[PDB]
RNA sequence: UUGGCGGAAAGGCCUUGGGUGCUUGCUGGCGAAUUGCAAUGUCAUUUUGCGUGGGGAUAAAUCAUUUGUAUACGACUUAGA
RNA sequence: UAUGAUGCCCUGACGAGUAGGCAGGCGUGGAGGUCAGUGACGAAGCCUAGACCGUAAGGUCGGGUCGAACGGCCUCUAGU
RNA sequence: UUUUAGUGGGCCAUUUUUGGUAAGCAGAACUGGCGAUGCGGGAUGAACCGAACGUAGAGUUAAGGUGCCGGAAUACACGCU
């Protein structure tokens, strides 16, 4: 016995956690995000793509659409904190965004239902975007800073 | 576009120091184009990444990144105290450094 | 006063040809051959 | 020392935030009412508002209630001191001395 | 596996070398206190080597534990391994340095039966 | 916000320029100072001449060589005045002093590029009018800078070679100004004047 | 019969030792560094000329207060010298190692000295007699020499490991997003 | 490609004339998702080496020898098909 | 029942230090008991910008060298 | 209440103070330090200013500062030189 066995042994029993007092409570959004807002994406593959905001999903994320006919952005989730909200808006009424949920995006080419829902949304949104001048060119444009851009001076 | 930049560029200055002791756990960032502390209250929490190259390729890249964030203001001329996950190597005094816009508050 | 150019003459004698070698006997004596080729024309490089 | 006349507000904020009781010495927080009750119900005091009332209206039992509190472990002041040098008198533009009503301001930066 | 333990915090990881153990060969590296009067290590000037003292001591839950969350425990023979049958996921067996090659395989085969982690299973192996 | 900043030296106080130049080097901006010989020091000529002759008696006794070296040219007077600010013994200081190039006059690689000034260093914003100042060219020529006449000759070159340039710029902008005259009153000019441009 | 640190194939290596040689240590080391890493035939033609004072062994480490000379210009060093006795006790070992190569059947045209070292032997104590009735030591510094020569060989081609890469899902999400552009 | 200008560290600047590529000056069509809620998401510059391809040229210095205008020793200065 | 009461747990205050005092431990040679301990299928020692534990004295392991004895623990002892 | 170690060479400073032309001299008084003590400040400096130290994190401060060295206003206001 090259080490003398100890008398007291610590228990191998795990213990139950205390009844924690943290209720789940929903996100109080900042007021610059209203359905219809043209947004700017700061991260992901679609960085700097000007995009069209849609229904606030219930995993505290933001379902957005491109529309994909313009810039190349699908229906997608984007978190709220990674997004610069521009001031300019579009009308969103008439678009049945309220089908989708968290279950819709499921990690496992494209499942064809996604492209079908893309066309169904984007035809109404293109019919909305044609109503305002120069906006269809604007959403296709990427966003980046120039020299002498001071993003505290800049407004959105 | 010819310009693809989504980050406000900035310089690195010395560490947090007195005359004769320096604290490596806090770095100082000089953001271009900021004057007051009130004009630097916008950059609070915006996440800083130092982007530097290397020689050996690891994980499919030669470019390595040290992440961190702005914690608070510093001085009257808009200098900024910023900490990192692992601190900047003190060779990079007067190196460029990136201050992203995410986490956006706007 | 920085020197901008130098121009050497055409047929250097064997003494200034000997100044440029530490070892005149072994050498091919080839100093100022390719420079003396600049007189094959009218000297337009030399007049330049 | 720097001393002065505390009003109701600074006394209230101190007794709520930094107010600690002396119970066999044992500096014990004043989070609960019945701590104050079980120590000072002999003296009529049975809440923390009874403490603040026996402080600012110096009552029959100021000694025991004031002795029930631990000394207030205050912070450094929030906005600096207002002087370059502390150790001149307050009348000479320093810090120490009777600064009566201004002590309110200073304790609210040290709370 | 191990018990849920907090993340192991190791206040000062660096080995406390004796002052001037680098400068002289006759000075060992082992920590011995400089007790002189003109000292700067006892006198604790800045920029000089940190001395061990009781604040450096580690947490009572995570004391003696490896990264694997287990108190290492030397085991010589099989019959003394069998006192870890009840308490497996707290201690970890470690075979002593002088157990020969015909008994290390015996201890490992018994430990694999009773399910005890061995910190050095590769000791004295013939490939 | 440029890669290289070229600072005009004419009408700049040695110390007040040298301090901000030595601050920007230690933040990583390549600075090249041109025309350093028309730089200015406050106080009159004889004051600064005596300040220089105090510095010009301080060599090491046992060997005059390895002492303080007394550089005469105004580029190197400003260089001396600047490396007294940059902590120049550590590696960071040697790296910072490599970011600085200081010239007498305006050299060929730098006269086609636009030259800036430093407003917290210009002697015409700083000195109270009526004090004396000191032209650094006069000072250096007095203490052994053999070259000022030669420098002046070259400036008497390049101003001429620049003056024609300015004419060959200025008339052109006139034409552009004329086009900017005829681009008014259109719809696009009205829409830009609505949007602030 | 052990040797120094040799990284070479013993199957093409012939060696000679010669321990306990009474030479200077600080001259045998330096002739062993003048010889080191050359072809054996260039060394054997070289150490013949050192006795002729034609070319000189360059003293590099044990070199203080040596009279400088011209011939060390070959090797870049001003302090060179002609240690003849170390050269005889080295070139004896070179012809011994060449004979060991010829007995091993190694082709002598490609031999090069791949490992030579000398180090210190037990010293030979005598004594000398100083002023005011003193005795101080007077010792030789004899030398264990050893050398290993080896045939040089090419085909040393440097194919290396596989180096499996572990790039992330959103990194291969870009790498696969560029075969869909061109390739 | 045309010509002129620039030596303070010219090595740059302007210009004649075609040719080719783009054009968001304006109006159209199609693609761009799956990097799956972000992770620099690698697109700059420098130095070297190995290869193929093409043009171009085909020497020196050092030791050893010798000299004495040099010389402690190196160095120096000489000479030698 | 199932474990240490010279334990486990709660609360609070505090923590510089030469000469010096006290306490708690680490290490070395030998003695008694004990682990029916380890060991030529290789002890002890030695080398090791290899690993783990303790705040630290120190412990433990892996590798190489090696060739015969040696270690943990409860106690005694000193030419420690 | 017992018992026992180590000291029995001291120095500095503000005010009080003796001798002395004085002194980084000699000698006293009350107090605080240094010896025995780290830290931030006085560029440095046993005793001066602050402030006394278990190991870490964050916040606020002291004394001292904010042209550059060096963290921090080439800030503001009135004058003088």
């Amino acid at each position: 016995s090259a080490q003398k066995a100890p008398k007291w042994y610590p228990s191998e029993d795990v213990a139950a956690l205390k009844k924690t007092r943290k209720a789940a409570r929903p996100q109080k959004l900042r007021a610059s995000l209203v359905p219809g807002t043209v947004l700017i994406l700061l991260a992901g593959r679609f960085r700097g793509k000007r995009v069209v905001y849609l229904k606030h999903l219930e995993d505290n994320t933001l379902l957005i659409s491109g529309p994909f006919k313009v810039n190349g952005v699908p229906l997608r989730r984007v978190n709220a904190r990674y997004v610069i909200a521009t001031s300019t808006k579009v009308s969103v009424e008439g678009v049945n965004v309220e089908k989708f949920n968290v279950e819709y995006f499921a990690k496992e080419e494209i499942k064809a239902e996604r492209v079908e829902d893309q066309k169904v949304v984007d035809k109404a949104l293109i019919a909305e975007i044609k109503k305002t001048p120069l906006l269809k060119q604007y959403l296709s444009a990427s966003f980046s800073l120039k020299n002498g851009d001071k993003p505290h001076m800049l407004k959105f | 576009a010819e310009s693809h930049r989504l980050y406000v560029k900035g310089k690195h200055l010395s560490y947090q120091r007195s005359k004769r002791v320096n604290n490596p756990n806090v770095s100082l960032i000089k953001i271009e184009g900021v004057a007051t502390p009130q004009d630097a209250q916008f950059y609070l929490g915006k996440r800083i990444a130092y982007v530097y190259r290397a020689s050996k390729e690891v994980r499919g890249s030669k470019i390595r990144v040290m992440w961190g964030k702005v914690t608070r203001t510093h001085g009257n001329s808009g200098v900024v105290r910023a900490t990192f996950r692992n601190n900047l190597p003190a060779k990079t005094f007067g190196a460029s450094v990136r201050i992203f816009l995410y986490p956006s508050n706007i | 006063l920085r020197s901008l150019t130098t121009v050497w003459a055409e047929h250097l004698s064997d003494e200034v040809k000997r100044r440029f070698y530490k070892n005149w006997y072994k050498s091919k004596k080839k100093a100022f051959t390719k420079y003396s080729a600049k007189y094959a024309q009218d000297g337009a490089g030399i007049e330049r | 020392v720097a001393y002065g006349y505390p009003s109701y507000s600074t006394i209230r904020q101190l007794v709520y935030k930094r107010g600690f009781g002396k119970i066999n010495k044992q500096r014990v927080p004043l989070s609960d009412n019945a701590i104050i009750e079980a120590n000072l119900g002999k003296y009529g005091i049975l809440s923390i508002d009874d403490l603040i009332h026996e402080i600012i209206t110096v009552g029959p039992h100021f000694k025991q209630a004031n002795n029930f509190l631990w000394p207030f472990k205050l912070s450094n002041p929030s906005g600096g001191w207002g002087v370059p040098r502390k150790f001149k008198h307050f009348i000479q533009g320093g810090s120490f001395g009777n600064r009566e009503e201004f002590i309110n301001k200073l304790v609210k930066s040290m709370n | 596996a191990s018990l849920p333990h907090p993340k192991i915090v190791k206040k000062h990881t660096k080995k406390f070398k004796r002052h001037h153990s680098d400068r002289y060969h006759r000075v060992a590296e082992n920590w011995r206190k400089q007790k002189g009067i003109d000292s700067v290590v006892r006198r604790r000037f800045r920029g000089n080597i940190s001395q061990p003292k009781i604040g450096y001591g580690s947490n009572k839950k995570t004391k003696f534990l490896s990264p694997s969350g287990h108190k290492t425990f030397l085991v010589a023979n099989v019959k003394d391994l069998e006192t870890l049958t009840m308490h497996t996921k707290t201690y970890a067996a470690e075979i002593a340095h002088n157990i020969s090659a015909k008994n290390r395989v015996v201890i490992l085969a018994r430990a694999k039966a009773l399910g005890i982690k061995v910190t050095n299973p590769k000791g004295r192996l013939a490939l | 916000v440029e890669p290289v900043v070229v600072i005009d030296g004419k009408g700049h106080l040695v110390g007040r320029l040298a301090s901000v130049v030595a601050k920007q080097l230690l933040n990583g901006q390549k600075i090249v100072v041109v025309r350093a010989e028309e730089l200015n020091i406050s106080g009159e000529f004889f004051r600064n001449k005596l300040k220089y002759h105090d510095f010009l008696r301080k060599a090491t006794a046992f060997n005059k060589t390895r002492g303080p070296f007394h550089f005469r040219a105004p580029s190197r007077i400003f260089y001396k005045a600047l490396r007294g600010m940059v902590s120049h013994k550590t590696a960071r200081g040697k790296a910072a002093l490599e970011r600085l190039k200081v010239f007498e006059g305006i050299p060929p690689p730098y006269d086609k590029k636009k030259r800036v000034v430093v407003p917290q260093a210009l002697r015409v914003l700083r000195l109270k009018p009526g004090r004396k100042y000191t032209t650094l060219g006069k000072l250096s020529t007095s203490v052994g800078w053999k070259y000022e006449d030669v420098v002046a000759k070259l400036e008497a070159k390049r101003k001429v070679s620049s003056a024609e340039y300015y004419a060959k710029k200025r008339a052109f902008t006139k034409k552009v100004a004329s086009a900017n005259a005829t681009a008014a009153e259109s719809d696009v000019a009205k829409q830009l004047a609505a949007l602030g441009y | 019969a052990r040797y120094g640190a040799t990284s070479t194939n013993p199957a093409k290596s012939a060696s000679a030792r010669g321990s306990y040689l009474r030479v200077s240590f600080k001259n045998t080391r330096e002739t062993a560094q003048a010889i080191n890493g050359w072809e054996l035939t260039k060394a054997q033609k070289y150490l013949e000329q050192v006795l002729d004072h034609q070319r000189a062994i360059p003293f590099r480490r044990f070199n203080s207060s040596i009279g400088r000379t011209a011939q060390g210009k070959e090797f870049g060093v001003t302090k060179a010298r002609w240690p003849a006795k170390s050269v005889k006790f080295v070139q004896g070992l070179l012809q011994n190692a060449a004979a060991n190569a010829e007995a091993k059947g190694l082709d002598a045209t490609k031999l090069y000295v791949s490992h030579i070292q000398v180090n210190q032997a037990p010293k030979q104590r005598r004594r000398t007699y100083r002023a005011h009735g003193r005795i101080n030591k007077y010792e030789s510094s004899p030398s264990h020499i050893e050398l290993v020569v080896t045939e040089k060989e090419e085909a040393v081609a440097k194919a290396a490991e596989k180096k499996v890469v572990r790039l992330t899902s959103r990194q291969r999400g870009r790498i696969a997003a560029q075969k869909r552009i061109a390739a």
